């Protein structure tokens, strides 16, 4: 069987354990170092209630946007932190004593409970691809329409309470979202976006000396000019100031920040005098940065980001939608905390991210081989071994998921996931019949990221415009057609 | 049309005007060289999309 | 398929006609599955021209 299929190997894989421990840790060292000179400190966060950290990945996933190092390099070193994950049963022994042999029993049992070394297969990619058609495919499948389920009665609540939770203009892009099995349409990722509209406004306050500011498209483009000019920095502070000062009196006439009249968050105003403190007409004691002169406006090098997710916050999901998200994803899940599955849920977004930003400084999608990007495609979790998928598809899947884990959002991230795991069975044995129409071919240039979508009102849905049809598409388009047809 | 043209309008204008005549000194090769790009740029456009030939 | 058997007189359980339905049967597993059998404003906010109805 199996097991002893297993125990036959068993004496050769302790030395590819170690070889693989000794990878991860030069690897992570040379991560780890990068790391502590490059990326900002993302500061621990309590819950609403204030007893657990919780975490999103805008401010803890971070990219190294300029990493020397190779796309499977970067897989071995995720595979192989999964390894190190699924060696928890050797501990078995070590406290419950010699009976404690028997978990490793069932541990050696089944492959896919195993790590690397008990496959016979050589190649990283095509080493994963073996373990998901065997094991993992097969696990996700039966976790994804429950986890779809749980998101719908998540958002729409329960206990028929759905006029007073739900929205009436996402309505469309939430039927188009979740109950695309039922038509078998295709789906556009601009609709799954919709979904943030039961959140409210994300923002990001950058801290002066002064006061906060809320930042904005137009502060951030010129930041970026400056960024690229690439001036002294005597310049560069100068005109950053300049464009802070400038955003504040911005703001200060809109009316101050978006945060002051959102509920749950707020700026105190002076503080008061209470009694004989009160001097008269003066009920209030401005700060001590009153004194700075607004010209002296300059920025302490701190953020604060506030995603607003009244709805969407992973804090309010639950005990059940985490674990399902996590057993969704191939992650622990058993026996921790929300917030401990959040911190695994985050880390695998910001694995996800940063593997994106290798593959394009490796030149994308098309660079990839067709095994390669099948297993890309399977740690996003959007194909099934059972489809068998065309390479134009397959590319189209990924930016269509790239792009929507750009936006930093696990919710939508995971809807729309699981609508590529609604599969059923059939009662019959001729049904259904064999089709005639070749399988679903698509493109890169079929995905319309570049254009925005208003919400269909509800009960008038629009049809889907292709992206060529635009004006000027073969213009906007250009850097797609060069690497298709190249 | 510059007449009644705004600040940036006018610039844009201006530089159009600029990009005419451009290609009045070079006698339309400028102009006929952006065709060609356009052109190649929509016949490799139109082959992608064929999604089942 | 099934409405064929309906109609030679055969009885057919609730659960087995509902097999022949594959795509309203899972959906209908989940909500069993989640425990919530309360139904209506789901169709008064997808369908509002149903509401109050
Ligand atoms: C038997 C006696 C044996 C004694 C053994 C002593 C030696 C053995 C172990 C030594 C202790 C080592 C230290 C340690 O374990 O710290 C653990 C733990 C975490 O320490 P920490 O690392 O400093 O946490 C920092 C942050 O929280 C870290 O944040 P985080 O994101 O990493 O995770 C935080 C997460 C903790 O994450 C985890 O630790 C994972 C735990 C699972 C793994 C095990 O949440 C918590 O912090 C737990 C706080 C507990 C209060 C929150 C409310 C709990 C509600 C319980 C359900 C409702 C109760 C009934 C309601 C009905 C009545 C109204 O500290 C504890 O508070 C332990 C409390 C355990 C008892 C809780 C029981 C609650 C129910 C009581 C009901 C009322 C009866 C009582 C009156
Ligand atoms: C056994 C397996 C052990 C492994 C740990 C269990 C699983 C991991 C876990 O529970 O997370 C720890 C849990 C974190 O929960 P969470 O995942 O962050 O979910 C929070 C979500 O916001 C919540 O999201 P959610 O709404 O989806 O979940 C709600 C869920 C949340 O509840 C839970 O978290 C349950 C978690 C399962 C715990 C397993 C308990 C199994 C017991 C058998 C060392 C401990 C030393 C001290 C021992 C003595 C306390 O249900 C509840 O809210 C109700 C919980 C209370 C049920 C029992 C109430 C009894 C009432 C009796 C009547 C009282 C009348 C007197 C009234 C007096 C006047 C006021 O934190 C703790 O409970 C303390 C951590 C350290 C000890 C954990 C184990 C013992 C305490 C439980
Ligand atoms: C405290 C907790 C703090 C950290 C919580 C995290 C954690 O513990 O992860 C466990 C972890 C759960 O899995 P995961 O971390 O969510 O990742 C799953 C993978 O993604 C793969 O996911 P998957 O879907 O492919 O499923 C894999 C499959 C296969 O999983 C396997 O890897 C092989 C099966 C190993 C079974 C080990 C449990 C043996 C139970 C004792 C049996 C009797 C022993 C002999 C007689 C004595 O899982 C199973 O069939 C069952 C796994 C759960 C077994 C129960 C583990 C007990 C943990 C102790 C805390 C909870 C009690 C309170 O268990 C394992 O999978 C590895 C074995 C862990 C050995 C830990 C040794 C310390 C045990 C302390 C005992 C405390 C007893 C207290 C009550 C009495
Ligand atoms: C009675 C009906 C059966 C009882 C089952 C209850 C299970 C208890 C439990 O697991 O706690 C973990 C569970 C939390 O665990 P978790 O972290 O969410 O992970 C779920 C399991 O890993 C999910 O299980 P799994 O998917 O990992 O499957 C493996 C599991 C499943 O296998 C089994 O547990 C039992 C095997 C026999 C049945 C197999 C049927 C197939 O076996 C194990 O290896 C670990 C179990 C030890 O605790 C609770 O949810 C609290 C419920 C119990 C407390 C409620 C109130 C009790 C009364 C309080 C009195 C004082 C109040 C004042």
């Amino acid at each position: 069987t199996a097991v002893v299929k297993n125990l036959a190997k068993l004496p050769a894989a302790t030395s590819q354990i170690l070889t693989n421990v000794s990878k991860l840790q030069t690897f992570h060292g040379l991560l780890e170092e990068r790391r502590d000179k490059y990326a900002p400190l993302a500061y621990h966060t309590y819950d609403n209630l204030k007893q657990k950290t919780t975490w999103h990945p805008i401010a803890h996933a971070w990219v190294d946007e300029g990493l020397p190092v190779s796309k499977k390099e970067y897989n071995e070193y995720c595979w192989l932190k999964k390894d190190m994950q699924r060696l928890l049963p050797l501990a078995s022994p070590f406290v419950f004593g010699i009976y404690g042999i028997l978990p490793l029993a069932v541990w050696l049992s089944n492959d896919g409970y195993l790590p690397s070394a008990f496959s016979s297969k050589k190649d990283i990619v095509s080493k994963k691809l073996e373990w998901y058609s065997s094991y993992g495919d097969d696990l996700r499948q039966q976790v994804g329409p429950m986890l779809q389920h749980r998101l719908k009665r998540h958002l729409r609540g329960t206990l028929n309470n759905e006029h007073r939770l739900m929205l009436d203009e996402v309505t469309e892009s939430y039927k188009e979202i979740f109950y695309s099995h039922y038509t078998g349409q295709l789906r556009d990722v601009r609709k799954c976006a919709h979904l943030r509209l039961y959140d409210g406004t994300s923002t990001v306050l950058l801290l002066t000396n002064k006061e906060p500011v809320e930042l904005t498209s137009e502060l951030l483009q010129k930041w970026n000019a400056i960024k690229a000019a690439k001036l002294s920095p005597e310049e560069e502070k100068k005109a950053r100031n300049e464009a802070l000062i400038e955003a504040y009196k911005e703001q200060e006439l809109h009316g101050g920040p978006h945060v002051k009249h959102m509920q749950g968050y707020g700026i105190p105003a002076d503080t008061p005098l209470l009694g004989e403190n009160a001097k008269g007409d003066q009920y209030t004691q401005p700060p001590e940065s009153a004194s700075i002169p607004l010209e002296q406006l300059e920025w302490t090098g701190d953020t604060v980001f506030i995603p607003a997710e009244y709805r969407t916050e992973m804090e309010d999901w639950g005990r059940e939608l985490t674990k399902l998200a996590n057993q969704f994803l191939l992650l622990p899940w058993r026996f921790v905390s929300n917030a401990w599955n959040q911190r695994r849920l985050v880390s695998w977004f910001e694995e996800i991210l940063q593997e994106d930003a290798l593959i394009a400084k490796e030149g994308g999608v098309q660079a990839l081989s067709d095994d390669e990007l099948k297993v890309a495609l399977l740690d996003r979790a959007v194909i099934r071994c059972d489809e068998e998928l065309t390479r134009g598809d397959m590319e189209a899947r990924y930016k269509e998921i790239s792009w929507l884990m750009s936006l930093r959002n696990p919710f939508i991230v995971l809807a729309w996931q699981t609508g590529y795991y609604r599969s059923t069975y059939s009662p019959e044995d001729d049904l259904p019949e064999a089709s005639i129409l070749p399988k679903l071919n698509r493109t890169v240039l079929d995905v319309d990221v570049h254009n925005e979508l208003a919400p269909d009102h509800p009960e008038k849905p629009l049809p889907r415009v292709h992206p060529a049809l635009y004006p000027n598409s073969h213009l906007a388009l250009a850097k797609e057609v060069a690497v298709l047809a190249k | 049309q510059l007449k009644t043209a705004t600040e940036a309008e006018r610039a844009a204008i201006e530089a159009d005007i600029a990009r005419y005549q451009e290609y009045l000194d070079s006698d339309l090769e400028k102009l006929k060289q952006d065709v060609a790009e356009d052109t190649a740029k929509k016949q490799k456009l139109i082959p992608l999309l064929d999604r089942y030939p | 398929r099934l409405h064929e058997r309906r109609l030679r007189g055969d009885v057919i359980d609730e659960w087995e006609e509902l097999d022949y339905h594959p795509l309203v049967r899972d959906d209908t597993y989940l909500a069993i599955d989640f425990g919530d059998p309360t139904f209506g404003r789901y169709i008064w906010k997808l369908f509002p021209h149903t509401d109050g109805d």
